[PDB]
């Protein structure tokens, strides 16, 4: 069932940081080059793979979803459905954690952290 | 393609298209038949309750009148929205802890009748916390039906621990009208229970400390708000105006045993194991018109306070827009491709029947 998203396949593979932004409900890679910089318009998938105390060649995961201080409720809502269907790829396995703008965990501020101004547009249509 | 997301509440339709920011329909959910023994459905039912009796199919969200609900989709889908609902994947609601046969006849009546192409029916209380861009939390739901709560781990509901309270919107309405009633005005008539929601809507609210403000509204005359009358009589309202809602926290105003909003959302986090609980005290999300009374997240927020243990770190999020959560948080999953792969199709049904539901639903 979310072996439909094509953003999933290959993820979590090996010991890193993948990161994915929510662009008018799609889940778009972010190039590595970027990662760690974030649009304060914007919301974003990051799935933290490692290797758990209890075993150095198995894999374990944290999967942190950040919302920026500006972005839109399709956005922060599609990336904690996403964060939750990405969870049930990796067979349950991830630990989940909500990140806001300036209010980051100590686990996400370890993985890196520069917040760039403005973002990219809602996925919405406006009702007037 | 685009999906229809339609949001029943007992009190009113919440309908529009997929990827919406808002529903573009929203209505009663009544119908009308003279009041003098034809029908009219939603607004145009509300417009003319002057000589109409007017009746909701759905009670405590439960549908109770399912030949009066059919005619309140097919007012929705063709004179509302104006669709042609064979066309649209369409995503329904439902409270939790309903009877079983609620939702089947739900998906029998959307393929049989109205020859939806998919369907799903999702839980009102997670639409509302992912449309608050959580997967973590604990919803307090309250409508004109219903008030749940639902706590919910890493998107997931915990359905253990979810409490449920047949007090909510109408309950309040018709204690109002009571009340008000035994102030010397007379509110009896259905017609007369719409003058009284809308009373309770503009000028209701929660009070921070209950014995305080009834002493606060004997001392004098600085809480009491005028209000006219369709026929252009004006009334005054005092205390009614916050002893109405009490009722969330004192069900026994209304001769109810039960815990009040308070204490469900306490046991409900009570019902759920230890390690996750500071994170469902801090994030309680709101949702529904009922709790939409001035006051009331300061009300929870002092209430469970009282009852957390003394360090307990607790947060009510009080979303403006909470009367439309529900619907927000469907418009957001039924833009998803990977959310409707999980639809129920025609074809589905054709070949399991409603049971259907309980296999890709719940
Ligand atoms: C919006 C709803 C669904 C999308 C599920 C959602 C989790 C999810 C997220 C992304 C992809 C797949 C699943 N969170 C839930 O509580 C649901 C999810 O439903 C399913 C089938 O996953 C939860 C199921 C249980 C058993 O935990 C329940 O609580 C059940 C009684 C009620 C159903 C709840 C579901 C809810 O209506
Ligand atoms: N500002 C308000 N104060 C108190 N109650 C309200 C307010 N606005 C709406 N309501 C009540 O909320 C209920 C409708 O809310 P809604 O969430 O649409 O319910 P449902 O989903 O059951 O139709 C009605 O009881 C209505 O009177
Ligand atoms: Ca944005
Ligand atoms: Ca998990
Ligand atoms: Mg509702």
């Amino acid at each position: 069932a979310s072996q439909h998203e094509d953003a999933w396949k290959g993820a979590g593979k090996q010991v890193g940081v993948e990161i994915w932004r929510i662009q008018q409900f799609k889940v778009v890679p972010v190039p590595k080059k970027h990662h760690g910089s974030f649009y304060t318009g914007d919301s974003y998938i990051v799935l933290s793979t490692y290797h758990p105390k209890t075993n150095p060649d198995k894999l374990a995961y944290d999967v942190h979803f950040w919302l920026g201080a500006f972005t839109t409720q399709d956005e922060a809502g599609t990336a904690a459905y996403k964060t939750v269907e990405l969870d049930d790829y990796l067979g349950g396995l991830p630990v989940q954690y909500r990140e806001v703008q300036g209010y980051e965990s100590e686990r996400f501020l370890s993985l890196f952290l520069r917040i760039l101004d403005g973002g990219v547009e809602t996925g919405f249509h406006h009702v007037e | 393609t685009t999906a229809l997301v339609c949001d029943n509440g007992s009190g009113l339709v919440k309908a529009g298209f997929a990827g919406d920011d808002a529903p573009r329909a929203v209505f009663p959910s009544i119908v009308g038949r003279p009041r003098h023994q034809d029908s009219y459905v939603g607004d145009e039912a509300q417009s003319k309750r002057g000589i109409l009796t007017l009746k909701y199919p759905i009670e405590h969200g439960i549908i109770t009148n399912w030949d009066d609900m059919e005619k309140i989709w097919h007012h929705t889908f063709y004179n509302e929205l104006r669709v042609a609902p064979e066309e649209h994947p369409t995503l329904l609601t439902e409270a939790p802890l309903n009877p079983k046969a609620n939702r089947e006849k739900m998906t029998q009546i959307m393929f049989e009748t109205f020859n939806v192409p998919a369907m799903y029916v999702a839980i009102q209380a997670v639409l509302s916390l992912y449309a608050s861009g959580r997967t973590t939390g604990i919803v307090l739901d309250s409508g004109d039906g219903v008030t749940h709560n639902v706590p919910i781990y890493e998107g997931y509901a915990l359905p253990h621990a979810i409490m449920r309270l047949d007090l909510a919107g109408r309950d309040l309405t018709d204690y109002l009208m009571k009340i008000l009633t035994e102030r010397g005005y007379s509110f009896v008539t259905t017609a007369e229970r719409e003058i009284v929601r809308d009373i309770k809507e503009k000028l209701c609210y929660v009070a921070l400390d209950f014995e305080n403000e009834m002493a606060t509204a004997a001392s004098s005359s600085s809480l009491e708000k005028s209000y006219e009358l369709p026929d252009g009589q004006v009334i005054t309202i005092g205390n009614e105006r916050f002893r109405c809602p009490e009722t969330l926290f004192q069900p026994s105003f209304i001769g109810m045993e039960s815990a009040g909003i308070h204490e469900t959302t306490y046991n409900s986090i009570m019902k759920c194991d230890i390690d996750i609980r500071k994170d469902l005290y801090a994030n309680n999300v709101m949702s529904g018109g009922t709790t939409m009374y001035p006051g009331i997240a300061d009300r929870m927020q002092k209430e469970i306070t009282a009852l957390a243990p003394s360090t307990m770190k607790i947060k009510i999020i009080a979303p403006p827009e909470r009367k439309y959560s529900v619907w927000i948080g469907g418009s957001i999953l039924a833009s998803l491709s990977t959310f409707q792969q999980m639809w129920i199709t025609k074809q589905e049904y054709d070949e399991a029947g409603p049971s259907i539901v309980h296999r890709k639903c719940f």
